[PDB]
RNA sequence: AGCAGCUUUACAGAUCAAUGGCGGAGGAGGUCAACAUCAAGAACUGUGGGCCUUUUAUUGCCUAUAGAACUUAUAACGAACAUGGUUCUUGCCUUUUACCAGAAC
């Protein structure tokens, strides 16, 4: 996600007396800094995100991209589990 | 006359570099040859 | 650039040759898009590449070592700049 | 024409130079965790009846049969132990 | 992420996918449910060679394109806290090991697999028996056998549609 | 492929309708032009208007 | 290098009829001229055979064979680079010329 014209970025700085090649052979996955339940991360209109709201703003992106989202209305185990039992849940800690 | 004087820009910024202000650059074959092709064009209409 | 209506750096400027999705708030903004990178990959980087040629991607990395600076120096000599051989 | 997304497409008919500068200005336990806890003890004591069905099995020696009655009564076994335990625990 | 620039157009759209899809083995092409053209490719030229194929040669026709976006993928950093069930079966995860993750990333009966199991990643003996299936780098396991037995190939099914579109 | 039309602007145009553009203007009536037919088996064009003259028009080269 | 074979444009000796082989009966230049040809299914002609067209004159295709100068792949005679016309859309404008600057032909 961050490789957007790295290429022409390195070609241009070195003034061609530098190349490289990307590539994805070795599968690394990586854990997307920040939490994915940080509801409240500050994410900028037009700016890139901070750090700690990468995991949130990669989230809420994709979701509004396909429609799973209408906003802040992201993912929470109250969409699946009984609204009792939920309710219960965010009074114990566990997620609010 | 642009072309000109756009070529006397980089000309006299080249040939200057350690002589400043002045008189003495010669290097009239860029010039030249804009004018050249100015008549190569203007000879049928001319002649018309 | 100038199908694009885009003037790179030192580049030349032209009139324009050509008079829900990707709203902001669907849009991940990682890194800007540099006009530089719209005439690198002219497909990629726009949406209506009209007019459009495709540039030559690369050339090898330039090697050739330099000389005819000292008199006697020989045609064939290990240059500072290239690494040993310590093998 | 624009570069960044900045300028404007022309100088012509604006009666500008076009000239564009960056802006230096702008810058109790649910549970469901207990329900847990009781399914790993008890996932124990089933762990090491299928730790002798794998000795047995591979030690090649037993039938199929006699390999599962062992594991009955192991399993028996450590259930009465594990019964036994949780009501002293309760106690 | 594309679409057509003119919504009549994209019939023809749709043939010239099929055709990439067949010039260029690596790219992926998928249709998402909310409409929108998704093309996954090895990088930035191949992608600029394939659109250009497309608007230039299969195509014809103008087609829209968001800025490079990535294939994410969705994992948990810990045990989950508690065995919830659902209705409308109560099933926990755990983060797997960096050395499977890793091995299973590169491709590499039951008594023997469970050798494999015990011997280089150490897991219980009733993991290394009852291991349903792995798919797309993941794992699901079972742990009387009759009762569960039933439906194995219909949990399977539901555990292989999630490990594809997760929460 | 062409098509010629006539109008009272005195003008008589050759549309290539390959294009849908003008390619060919044929100067020469003194007033507004009425009528036009293109000859069956030569590259030729008749005109003719108010000033009372028939002009034959080769379509190559655009002399009457 | 010496020895051996093949070959023969030369020199010497021998031979010198015929036949065969080999070679031959202007050169370099010109700010000279004429004529032809130079942007296309990557895209060339001829001889020979077949089919079609053609109707006494030759065209097109397939097949066999011989030759394909110059020009061209980050495409083009020109490692260079002017102007005009028509149309459209613009600019400055006060009407035309003369002009702004993008496109197409
Ligand atoms: O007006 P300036 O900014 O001072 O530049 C002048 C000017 O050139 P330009 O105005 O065209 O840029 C002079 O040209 P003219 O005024 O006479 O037309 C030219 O002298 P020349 O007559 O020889 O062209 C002179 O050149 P020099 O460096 O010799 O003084 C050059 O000065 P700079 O470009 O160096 O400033």
């Amino acid at each position: 996600i961050e490789s957007a014209g790295f290429e022409t970025d390195l070609r241009l700085s070195t003034n061609g007396l530098g190349m490289c090649q990307l590539y994805f052979w070795h599968k690394i996955w990586r854990k997307v800094p920040g939490d994915v339940l940080d509801k409240d991360a500050f994410i900028p209109k037009l700016k890139p995100a901070p750090i700690n709201s990468l995991s949130r703003d990669f989230v809420m992106k994709t979701r509004r991209r396909k429609g799973i989202s209408t906003s802040n209305d992201g993912p929470t185990l109250e969409k699946y589990i009984s609204a009792e039992l939920y309710a219960q849940l965010r009074e114990n800690g566990l997620v609010p | 006359i642009r072309a000109c004087k756009d070529l006397k820009h980089i000309i006299y910024y080249k040939f200057n570099k350690n002589l400043g202000k002045g008189p003495g650059c010669g290097f009239w074959q860029p010039a030249w040859r804009v004018w050249l092709n100015f008549l190569r064009g203007t000879i049928p209409l001319l002649e018309r | 650039g100038k199908a694009l209506n885009n003037a790179i750096p030192g580049g030349p400027k032209f009139e324009p040759l050509y008079p829900e999705f990707n709203s902001i708030d669907r849009v991940i903004f990682r890194v800007p898009i540099r006009s530089e990178y719209k005439v690198a990959f002219p497909h990629l980087y726009n949406s209506r590449p009209r007019s459009v040629r495709i540039p030559w991607y690369n050339n090898p990395v330039s090697c050739i070592i330099q000389n005819d600076e000292e008199y006697d120096t020989p045609a064939l000599f290990f240059d500072p700049s290239l690494n040993p051989i310590p093998h | 024409m624009s570069y960044n997304g900045i300028g404007l497409k022309s100088a012509k008919g604006s009666s500008t130079s076009g000239h564009v500068q960056r802006s230096l200005a702008s810058n109790r336990p649910l549970a469901v965790q207990k329900q847990i806890e009781t399914h790993m003890e008890k996932r124990e004591i089933e762990v090491q009846v299928s730790e002798l069905r794998d000795r047995l099995e591979e030690e090649e020696t037993l039938s199929e049969e006699q390999i599962d009655k062992k594991c009955e009564a192991l399993r028996a076994k450590l259930t009465n132990e594990w019964q036994e335990q949780q009501r002293m625990s309760s106690l | 992420v594309l679409q057509p620039l003119l919504p009549r157009e994209l019939p023809k759209l749709l043939d010239a996918l099929n055709k990439i899809s067949k010039y260029y083995p690596g790219v992926i092409i998928k249709v998402e449910e909310s409409g929108e053209h998704v093309i996954l490719g090895n990088g930035e030229l191949y992608m600029d060679c394939l659109l250009y194929d497309l608007r230039a040669s299969y195509a014809k026709i103008e087609i829209k394109i968001s800025d490079p976006l990535t294939v994410f993928s969705e994992s948990c950093s810990n045990e989950s806290f508690a065995s919830i069930p659902v209705s409308n079966i109560s099933v926990a995860a755990e983060p797997m090991d960096s050395k499977m993750i890793q091995d299973l990333s590169r491709n590499t009966n039951p008594r023997k697999l469970s050798k494999i199991l015990r011997t280089e990643y150490g897991w219980d003996s009733l993991a290394s028996r009852n291991v349903w299936s792995f798919y797309n780098g993941n794992v699901l396991i079972n742990d009387s056998p009759e009762l569960l037995s039933k439906y194995k190939e219909q949990i399977i099914q539901g555990f292989y549609w999630a490990v594809k579109e997760g929460p | 492929p062409y098509l010629f039309s006539v109008s009272e602007d005195k003008t008589v145009k050759c549309w290539d309708l390959e294009k849908n553009q003008i390619i060919r203007d044929y100067y020469g009536h003194l007033s507004g032009v009425r009528t036009v037919s293109i000859h069956p088996t030569l590259d030729l064009i008749a005109t003719a208007g108010r000033d009372s003259v028939i002009k034959l028009w080769d379509m190559r080269t655009r002399i009457p």
